[PDB]
């Protein structure tokens, strides 16, 4: 779901110095928001298993994922996982590494701790619309979990508290608003518990070498293409976007350099469009970010937006064919894999990140881990999980900027660990999916055959020859222009350079069809 | 870039960016000159204390409000409250930057075009726009229908909306609001023996509204109870000193609000234009004004307003439909709320009223298809 | 010093053009002096600021904008560029536009000095029974007014002399060779005044040319 990025630092002359991480886009909406044909991260599903009782017994949990409401929204388990061996993962783990053995208790507190969130009912008042918790048992367990009091807790998500000019002031809520309060502290504190985690994995591979100029080495989730193409699968969808943008004006650089050393519109902008229906203003992230912010604003009336702003305004954005019985599909783009649907129900849910600020402050009052990890503004009650993507992708991009690319792709060879039964489908797919074809299909666009004189005469002198063999005795770009002026080529079909001569894609075998009728 | 949610206001004014919860400036819009000499050299005072600044120093200062009833009377006055506004409590210069201003139903043309040609000349807004001061406090209230009561401190307005569309005509629009509450408070604590005359103790008195009255839900019954009991004789610390027990002269200021025949008002109380507001629309949409009456504005605060409104209200509605009035602990900044929701919206970007499209059309601007 | 400078180069070059029969360059840097050093000027402002019962560092630039905003040239509102942490008024000197941070200024200008603790002064039995052996500022004798006085006095002995100035650089933080920083000639250029006496010559005619010098070279052009 997120992203690595292993920087193993250097010294000044090439010395292997260091290494740290800084991991990106930490799913929040795979935390709270669960798809039935996926399932959340591991470590509540560890806890759930009955591999350590002693978790059992401290996280108050009732051994069950089909009971907790943000696991069983998903799957509890598939096939070829075994949850006691990831907590045998995670106990090996935090058995040794840098920390201590208190934080090992304070990240299951924490994980147990988002989990009696969701259970709570917040019954509305009658007459009112503030909504009361009554069933105060799962709360008061969690807060016996986190270490907050029982009832500021309640309070604190019932009534927050802001701060206008000098004076403090509550506002009310409805059922709604705390129901994405009580899904939105929690996914936040588990990114930051997570980037937190990242920091301590940090502080263990930080050696006092003197860390210069890294050769850092990503890792990222792949674009990837379902039958259930959602907001979570936007969130990796436009983040692999913006890094095969990266790749187009990367590739741009060095084919101008080669094509100005050799004398002879960007191709990022064959991606941009894309980009400018997802990142600028009035496009589908904006237009789903301030479709929360109306009163009455249902799923079915940001369709019906994204139809009266997009349909014909952008060749991108167009509607959606459905084949062979997918479920529901709302709105296509023809992404560089091609056209691509969406559904969009249920994004206005998982698109918010309302941070319940007064909550925030009994989270640093509580004497736990979490005192040190939660401590012109901008959306204090309106920030959103697209708002955050985007800024972390940013982020993720000017650090990409200031450095140089050097790609690798790998891919799987079928569902089998096996010999050679692959199949085609999904090399076909991942071919797609990885931006290998794009970078096919870009270089096709300018001269990809690059082959030196000599070369040109050592091979395909045989082509059109004169009545001497090739001796080396005229000189190769004047012995390639001898062949170029009587091979019945057009002007427009080749462009003559100086130390090489490059080909439109498609002419080296045309060097071989008359080839063949010379070697018949 | 982020634009400026400012609001003019009738006795506090808020200003903060769009994308917050509550406006970060929030404070009257007074201008005091000094009255007396300044016998002490040197001491460098200046000519204009505005803002909360000339909260502190009331004792010495003539208070002005330059929005009397919704109305600019003063423009010198409210140009010094803009500029005290934008560059003390915001610090921010408004060239980079948009600003939504709210201004009340009903106000004059040359009110709102006045306005426009202020912002453009002096402060050189890049696009600004002028927003009805009701409408935001149905955005902040996360209601799509319903009539909005924006009680503000200057004037009391009932604007009528169903499914996001505002009714011109049924529109009702009252002077008696905070202000004038304020000096029927002066006009009745005169009744006990405590004398306010002078502005500057506008804002003593105002402080007692704050916080002693309330709106009765019965006020024949809470006369036959304050003439004989005294369990609501309570008391007051003004600021030197001689602490004064307000009895029947509680819950008898706010209820000007619903008896308008108190200070000479002819008209019927909000309790019944409210009423009247909805039986002006159509025989159809009444069903959801019923429900989805909002109340907004610093005046509604009272405590209890919100049980006398809905009692009078289903004394006149007829008795078989459903009455709930929607009122969030936020009233006073609901105004500003949605209008942090306002300018906050992408489909809100073509709605400025840009410089360029300032300058083709003049300042009549404002009524064209830009709002 | 610069004041000095201005002037004397002034004489000298009068006397040249005089020998030759070919505003005062001072005047050029008279004014930021007219800020500083004149009554209702900035340390003379600083100076009764602290006289009064309740008059802090916000009330003093209040007060410094109420008086040269506008009615001196050289004062003007400071322009704050890559982060500095706080400007309160900039003058444009003969370095140019220089900001200055008000914050703390009235409690460094006073110089109270307790007369009877420097009686005991002169009482106890050490060194400073020989140290401490119209008035005017018994309580209220600031710094900028010491400043002012130990100033002048320097400037009366500098006036009674003829000067033959010196100026000496670094060239950057490292005792090094020629890897010069040109950030930090270009900055001391400006702040030991190297670049207003180019600049004031410049004014005149610094092309001194002899007319023989003139034809063994520049005949050649005509
Ligand atoms: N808690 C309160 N109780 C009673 N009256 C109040 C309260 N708060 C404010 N008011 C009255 O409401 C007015 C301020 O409300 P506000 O909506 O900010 O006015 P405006 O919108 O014109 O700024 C004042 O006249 C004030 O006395
Ligand atoms: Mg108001």
């Amino acid at each position: 779901r997120f992203g690595k990025f292993i920087r193993i630092h250097f010294g000044a002359t090439g010395k292997l110095a260091s290494a740290d991480i800084e991991t990106y886009l930490l799913e929040k909406s795979r935390v709270i928001f669960q798809l039935k044909a996926e399932r959340d991260y591991h470590i509540f599903y560890q806890i759930l298993s009955n591999k350590k009782p002693e978790l059992l017994d401290m996280l108050l949990i009732t051994n069950n994922p089909y009971d907790y409401a943000f696991i069983s929204q998903g799957e509890t388990t598939v096939a070829s996982i075994d949850d006691a061996e990831e907590l045998m993962a995670t106990d090996n783990a935090f058995d040794v590494l840098g920390f201590t053995s208190e934080e090992k208790n304070s990240m299951y507190k924490l994980t147990g701790a988002i989990m009696h969130f969701g259970n709570m009912k917040f019954k509305l008042k009658q007459r009112e619309e503030q909504a009361e918790p009554d069933g105060t048992e799962e709360a008061d367990k969690s807060a016996y979990l986190m270490g907050l009091n029982s009832a500021d807790l309640l309070k604190g998500l019932c009534h927050p508290r802001v701060k206008v000019g000098n004076e403090y002031v509550t506002k009310g809520q409805n059922v709604q608003q705390v129901m994405y309060a009580t899904g939105a502290l929690a996914k936040a504190v588990y990114e930051k518990m997570f980037n937190w985690m990242v920091t301590r994995i940090n502080t263990t591979l930080e050696t006092k070498q003197p860390r210069q100029y890294f050769i850092g080495v990503l890792d990222i989730a792949g674009f990837e293409i379902f039958d259930f193409n959602s907001f979570e699968q936007l969130c990796i969808n436009f983040t692999n976007e913006k890094l095969q943008q990266f790749f187009n004006h990367h590739m741009f650089v060095l084919e101008q350099e080669e094509y100005k050393k050799e004398g002879i519109i960007d191709f990022g902008m064959d991606l941009q469009a894309c980009i400018d229906l997802i990142e600028k203003p009035m496009g589908i992230m904006s237009i789903l970010e301030e479709e929360c912010m109306f009163p009455k604003a249902t799923d079915m009336t940001f369709k019906a937006k994204l139809y009266d702003n997009h349909l014909g305004k952008s060749n991108n954005f167009q509607k959606p064919r459905n084949i062979k019985g997918r479920p529901e599909a709302h709105f296509a783009l023809i992404h560089y894999a091609g056209t691509v649907d969406y559904n969009i129900i249920g994004w206005l849910q998982k698109n918010k990140d309302p941070l319940n600020e007064t909550v925030v402050d009994l989270y640093k009052k509580s004497s736990l881990k979490l005192l040190s990890n939660l401590f012109a503004k901008k959306g204090s009650s309106f920030q959103t999980v697209s708002a955050l993507h985007r800024e972390n992708l940013n982020k993720l991009m000017t650090n990409l900027r200031s450095t140089h690319p050097h790609f690798v792709r790998c891919i799987i060879p079928n569902e089998t660990k096996s010999p050679g039964v692959i199949d085609n489908p999904l090399v076909m797919h991942q071919l797609r999916c990885n931006g290998v074809l794009e970078g096919i299909r870009i270089c096709r666009k300018g001269f990809p055959n690059r082959i030196l004189y000599g070369d040109f005469r050592q091979r395909y002198r045989i082509l059109n020859p004169a009545a001497i063999p090739e001796g080396q005795f005229i000189d190769s770009r004047k012995g390639a222009e001898k062949l170029l002026g009587s091979l019945d080529i057009d002007h427009n079909q080749y462009k003559f350079g100086h130390t090489k001569v490059f080909f439109k894609a498609g002419l080296l075998g045309l060097l071989e069809e008359m080839r063949d009728e010379r070697l018949s | 870039t982020t634009a400026l949610v400012c609001d003019n206001g009738s006795g506090l004014v808020k200003a903060g960016f769009a994308g917050d919860d509550a406006p970060r400036a929030v404070f009257p819009s007074i201008v005091g000159r000094p009255r007396h000499q300044g016998v002490m050299v040197g001491m460098g005072q200046k000519d204009s204390y505005v803002g909360d600044e000339a909260q502190s120093k009331r004792g010495i200062l003539t208070l002005k409000y330059p929005i009397e009833h919704g109305i600019i009377t003063n423009w010198d006055d409210m140009e010094k409250i803009w500029h005290h506004t934008f560059y003390n409590e915001l610090r921010v210069a408004p060239e980079e930057h948009p600003t939504l201003l709210t201004e009340a139903p009903l106000n004059p043309k040359a009110n709102r075009e006045k306005m426009t040609q202020i912002m453009f000349e002096t402060f050189n807004v890049p696009a600004m726009y002028v927003a009805i001061q009701a409408v935001l406090s149905l955005y902040a209230s996360g209601r799509t229908t319903g009539i909005v009561l924006d009680s503000g401190d200057g004037v009391t307005h009932n604007v009528p909306i169903y499914e996001g569309y505002a009714l011109p005509h049924a529109i009702m629009r009252l002077d008696l609001a905070g202000r004038d509450l304020t000096d029927y408070l002066m006009k009745i604590l005169t009744e006990r023996g405590y004398s306010f005359v002078t502005t500057a103790e506008r804002e003593i008195v105002r402080d007692i509204k704050e916080k002693l009255c309330y709106v009765a839900l019965d006020f024949e019954n809470e006369m036959a109870t304050a003439a004989s009991s005294s369990s609501l004789e309570k008391s007051y610390e003004l600021p030197d000193g001689q602490v004064i027990t307000i009895g029947n002269e509680r819950f008898r200021c706010p209820e000007t609000l619903f008896q308008p025949s108190f200070i000479g008002m002819e008209s019927a109380g909000i309790h019944e234009t409210t009423y009247n507001s909805i039986m002006k629309c159509d025989i159809d949409i009444r069903k959801d004004l019923y429900a989805n009456n909002v109340l907004s504005g610093g005046t509604t605060m009272y405590p209890g307003i919100a049980d006398r409104m809905q009692k009078e209200i289903t004394a006149l509605a007829p008795s078989t439909m459903k009455i709930k009035i929607i009122a969030p602990p936020e009233r006073k900044y609901s105004v500003w709320i949605g209008g942090s929701i306002l300018a906050s919206l992408s489909t809100f970007q073509q709605m400025w009223i840009s410089k360029q499209e300032y300058d083709e059309a003049g300042p009549s601007i404002v009524h064209r298809k830009c709002f």
